[PDB]
């Protein structure tokens, strides 16, 4: 476990029961302790066509966080509407998509609001926060970060065209992000408001759509240009030919521009191109997947390695005394103790070595039968024991002072 | 005969107690013995310190006290594959040869125990006793006092052979049956004191003098060795050492040899069926021998004096202290 | 973290400082404490041609466990031979293929023998000790669990006929699995074997070879006979067409079949027809991936808890002092140290408590404002101090110490 | 005029040291005051002993020694917003008032300290002195000396008021810039020596007496308190105060009235630009009152008796010693 990411999981926890009492926020039926998760204050919302507020909150049933989608003045014309899409987006679990429990209507904002919950993940960041954040930088998104990106929304839209439905809504700022991980945060909004808005399209109309916004939102991170314009699109293509390889001007050509009238478009087609990449993004996310299964060991080993650690400090500074093997056992453990922690050289400087104070536990966590030298001050005693002798001497200690 | 000195060298050597031990004060080594394993040598302190030391050269090993210090020096070894058995004067202790505690015995009967053996169940049981008129037994296994024995005789030596050797302070030995514990025979073998003892299935071998030490008088030791056939259970003919004979071992490979040592560290190797054939060779100690043993295979010959040094003596060639 | 989900991790550690004490084996020039790996007394070896033994052993330089896999009676003909394979095999780094380190010559076994030194897999059982157990049964192995062995191989495959490489030891006995994690554990063996033998192939032929052993690797499990042969393919094949899909028999069969002259084989190719397979395989992983996120979470907090148990032991028990606020710091700590693991009732008996061990340990992680009551023996001093002073008191004393 | 019983009561009480103190053998309180935070008083031990204790019923809070106890009596306290300032005769020490350390300075030019005070730079810098002809100038921040200078006359007393306010061992008073530490003016308070000083703004007043005691003549106090005006820099008429004055706090809310103690506890409230205009009343010490403070309100007076006793009276009515 490094130093990193030993402070991103500790943020991570940090950030989910984090609050805010001066929020001024209600408390709805089934929810409480609202806190406000939007960085800009100023609200636009990109797709809705309303304004969106973000908000994590605590379930009242299970206690558990989640993610609050708060959409500011809708009117429910429609009951039909929601419980028509959540019942199908709810269905759809995805490493690459930000799964929506329910949706319903509250008014406790002050206003009439639609409420969708989504799953907390929490230090996400948008995609959008995260390339272009304010407050200069000419450093291009290196090609194989922009590959990763593919497949996870390639593994994302294959998941959404198959439950017959269409992203809708797939843009820059509506894309989370966690240690390049990038998730669809935005998923059902779209199908709810646009349910009976005018010139509604097909949802086999809309997922080629998909396609374009897609081609689009890689196309921008290229350039690095976070707004981008179908007016413009052919002038950035060819600015990517020389700091990018020829083969991903093809995909985002291929995603970017419409099919001829006969092909039609699906993600499987998309995938045939990419199939070294999608190994490649594999491959990693397995590495990954082993790395952290080390940290999961040595971590939960630490959980026990203090637990002995206690043990320990219990009997080395008791002193009460019946028969002489007690006597023995509880010289030896203070012989061990010294042994580990108060390791000095010659000269007496302290020798620090928290690798030596892990080796030692370990082995004494383990019962390992390696044997070490034991020796006193004045270098009368000396003892040659292994660890599960030891071991056993520190359990029988610790357990007769419970008696 | 002199002893080719290709046969005969000093090996290794250590002091214990050192200036440095917080028992050098006390004085010098209460006792030495030769483990019969993992080529250790045992050595106790006048307050109950026991050092070992490994192989010829005695590189030090493990060293941890026995039993409280006031209670005086160490009395005995006795060894069995678990671990070491020590003997003090207040109580009996048992311990893996790492160290290790395995039970701790210190009964109210155990007043000044000086001495102990096994029995007739093998490894599996021992006999203790000293300068008092209690016995106990112990299971070695259980680590408790099984049966208490009352005894008339106050003894400084203990050993299991073919039966219980039990020297008594007076200089005289009983023999023992090994299961009842009872007295067979009793044999005169000096005036008042016995300083050392010895047995084997067909012999039992002592020194010992007449008097012990008063203002008046020092204790003198006798310029023999005494011999008693245990095969046929009758006195034998003693063996002549002008030097006066402080020690004495029987030779674990020639059954019929005896080896003795005196004081200044002069030593007579000496077969029993016929005193003509002997070796003599001597060592260089720096002060007055007080203790000896040999190793199980007869190949180490151990020495400590008064000057609290030990010297182990032997051929240069390669030897062992255990199969 | 679940019950067995704790105890994987619990006997992956076990496994790792696992010990024989009565073993009959060796120390080499590098190495010591070797370990029987091997689950069957009787030898014969899938591939080798030779009897084959297997050891974890802990370097002595670093001191690290690593798997050794012994070729009995071999005799190195070419010093060729070893350097120009280990070279290019410890280059290749792969989710699915075990990294091979160097491979040396030992003698001390008794025999001449050839040493390969492998990372080591903890828990590990192959792919057929696993699937086909030594005690039977019946049951079908469920295709998706077929599809995830496919794709971890073509990855696999595809690392090594990149560098120009190939398999050569491809089969069930081979192939190392961990909780649905196959790995190729037998390679770079071959290579050495072969280097100078007289029916030497052309590389690009051996890579052709490849992909048929994969094929009955697959369709062994598929027709579950663990020992499956080329003499009744056609017919194995036609068996799985009702209890498969008819997607996995043309690809077992493209796998197996030689093909046509003009063609030639690759590993693209093959992914060319798995591609919605391979983004659900990534997907799986990913999902899992973030699910040891969240544990690695909940058990982080063990890893300082026990970082503070150092300090505290390293501090204590270490010699006068210079100015005078170190006897006023000095003084605090040992007197805090009393406050947790020696507090005792009313009559002095031991209050055992592992609960406040933990508790004021937690307290002093996060540096607690709370106050506890602080009292010197003779009841003198007093102290009225949070957790947060202790903390830094104990960051420095720790600190100075190393200074 | 007499104090109605309803303004005037004794709140609480403490011994301190007690006797199962470790200080006890060596004396009576060698200084009180109280904090200007949190509610707490603090008493001093003859050998450097803190206790502090909150409210008027003077519950325990914290207590520890500050300096080594063969370094002799706690002499002074000094209080800023991140702890208490500590002065012994030979060093200087900070803490919080949790106890944990802060820093501590143990300078060699140190040897017999007896007071300091505050300067021109708010809590940030202490000037420090006693019976010894060098004083230091101490970063309270920094926790080390800044400067050091040399000095003739000998302090016994420093407090900053509109000047560093400075009285010697022989009765006279020092009015030092509190920027350069140069001496302004010199008045002429007692005869020999200051058994106690404060200043205000605008006065300063002391007690005191002609003569330190020998075996021929015990220091007796004078009967009135000596007053200076700092505003016009002249001497003042002294305050007529029969009983002895031993100790005098300027009140900290009537502005130009001062409190006034003698021995036998017995106090006067007394406006110092006319005097005809007191109230009166007594305490009930057990002892002799060797030392008084008041809170930063006016409304707690806290009083040291010479056995061991320190006393808090005040209105019953609901008292703050600070915001
Ligand atoms: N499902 C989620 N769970 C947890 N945090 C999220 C989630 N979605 C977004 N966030 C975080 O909260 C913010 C998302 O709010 P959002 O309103 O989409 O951003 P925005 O910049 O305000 N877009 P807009 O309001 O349209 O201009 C980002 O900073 C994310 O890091
Ligand atoms: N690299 C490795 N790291 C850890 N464990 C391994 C490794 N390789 C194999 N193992 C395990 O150790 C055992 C011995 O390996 P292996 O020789 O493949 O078994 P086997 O059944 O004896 N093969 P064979 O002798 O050819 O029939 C296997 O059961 C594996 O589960
Ligand atoms: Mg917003
Ligand atoms: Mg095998």
């Amino acid at each position: 476990i490094p130093k990193d990411r030993r402070e991103n999981l500790q943020k991570k926890l940090f950030h989910m029961q984090q609050l805010l009492p001066n929020s001024g926020l209600p408390n709805l039926d089934r929810w409480h302790s609202l806190f406000p998760l939007d960085t800009k204050a100023t609200r636009n919302s990109t797709c809705f066509g309303y304004p969106s507020w973000m908000y994590k909150a605590q379930n009242n049933k299970n206690g558990r966080h989640f993610a609050l989608r708060r959409i500011e003045g809708y009117r429910l014309t429609n009951e039909k509407a929601i419980l028509n899409v959540t019942k199908e987006w709810k269905k759809i679990i995805n490493a690459n998509i930000v799964t929506v429990h329910e949706a319903f209507t509250t008014e406790f904002f002050g206003d009439s609001s639609l409420i969708f919950v989504y799953d907390f993940h929490p230090l996400s960041e948008t995609l959008y926060d995260h390339h272009f954040p304010p407050n200069r930088n000419t450093n291009k998104i290196p090609e194989n970060l922009l590959w990763s990106y593919v497949c996870q929304i390639a593994n994302a839209l294959l998941a959404i065209h198959n439950a017959k439905l269409a992203a809708r809504c797939l843009e820059l700022s509506k894309i989370i992000w966690e240690n390049n991980r990038i998730r669809l945060a935005a998923c059902s909004i779209l199908d709810v408001l646009h349910h009976d808005s005018p010139n509604r399209k097909t949802i086999e109309e809309l997922q080629q759509e998909d396609f374009v916004k897609f081609g689009r939102i890689i196309l921008a991170l290229a350039t690095n240009t976070p707004t981008l314009n179908f007016n413009n699109i052919d002038a950035a293509l060819a600015t990517i030919v020389p700091r990018y390889s020829t083969q991903l001007r093809g995909v985002l050509e291929w995603l970017i521009k419409p099919s001829a009238p006969g092909e039609t478009k699906t993600v499987e087609t998309l995938l045939g191109g990419i199939t070294t990449h999608l190994a490649n993004f594999a491959n990693f996310v397995m590495q990954e997947s082993d790395e952290k299964e080390f940290h999961l060991m040595r971590e939960l080993e630490n959980g026990r390695i203090a637990r002995l650690m206690f043990k320990l400090s219990v009997v080395n500074e008791r002193g009460d005394s019946h028969n002489w093997s007690e006597t023995g056992e509880r010289l030896l453990l203070k012989l061990f103790r010294d042994y580990v922690f108060h390791q000095v050289d010659a000269d007496g400087k302290a020798r620090l070595d928290t690798n030596h104070y892990l080796n030692c536990l370990s082995k004494l966590d383990a019962s390992s039968e390696e044997q070490i030298l034991l020796t006193s001050r004045d270098n009368a005693t000396v003892f040659v024991v292994s660890y599960r002798s030891i071991r056993q001497m520190l359990d029988r200690a610790y357990g007769e002072l419970g008696k | 005969h002199m002893m080719d000195s290709r046969d005969w060298t000093q090996l290794g050597c250590v002091a214990y107690p050192s200036p440095i031990h917080p028992d050098y004060h006390a004085g010098p080594a209460s006792t030495i013995a030769f483990d019969n394993q993992d080529e250790l040598l045992w050595i106790g302190t006048q307050k109950g310190f026991a050092g070992s030391f490994i192989g010829r050269e005695l590189k030090r090993f493990t060293a941890f006290r026995i039993h409280p210090e006031t209670d005086g020096p160490l009395r005995q070894f006795l060894f069995v594959d678990k671990g070491v058995i020590f003997l003090g004067s207040r109580s009996v202790y048992m311990a893996a040869r790492s160290g290790v505690p395995i039970w701790s015995i210190r009964h109210e009967s155990m007043q000044d125990l000086r001495a102990m053996s096994f029995t007739s169940k093998g490894t599996s049981e021992i006999l203790v006793a000293g300068w008092q008129n209690k016995m106990l037994v112990i299971d070695v296994n259980k680590g408790e006092v099984v049966k208490e024995l009352p005894t008339q005789d106050q003894y400084s030596f203990l050993k299991m052979s073919r039966y219980i050797c039990a020297a008594t302070n007076k200089g005289t030995v009983n023999i023992l049956d090994p299961i009842t514990f009872t007295i067979k025979k009793q044999w005169q073998a000096h005036g008042a004191f016995i300083n050392d003892l010895d047995t084997s299935n067909d012999f039992i071998v002592t020194c010992g003098g007449s008097h012990r030490q008063t203002h008046n008088t020092p204790a003198i030791l006798d310029p023999y060795v005494k011999v008693f056939d245990l095969k046929n259970m009758s006195a034998m003919n003693p063996v002549p050492f002008a030097p006066l004979a402080a020690h004495v071992r029987m030779h674990p490979r020639m059954l019929t040899t005896a080896i003795v040592v005196n004081q200044a560290g002069q030593i007579h190797v000496t077969d029993l069926l016929n005193p003509s054939n002997s070796q003599v060779c001597y060592t260089q100690p720096q002060g007055v021998v007080l203790h000896f043993d040999v190793s199980r295979t007869g190949e180490g010959k151990a020495l400590a004096d008064n000057k609290h040094n030990t010297y182990v003596w032997g051929s240069p060639n390669k030897i062992q202290f255990t199969e």
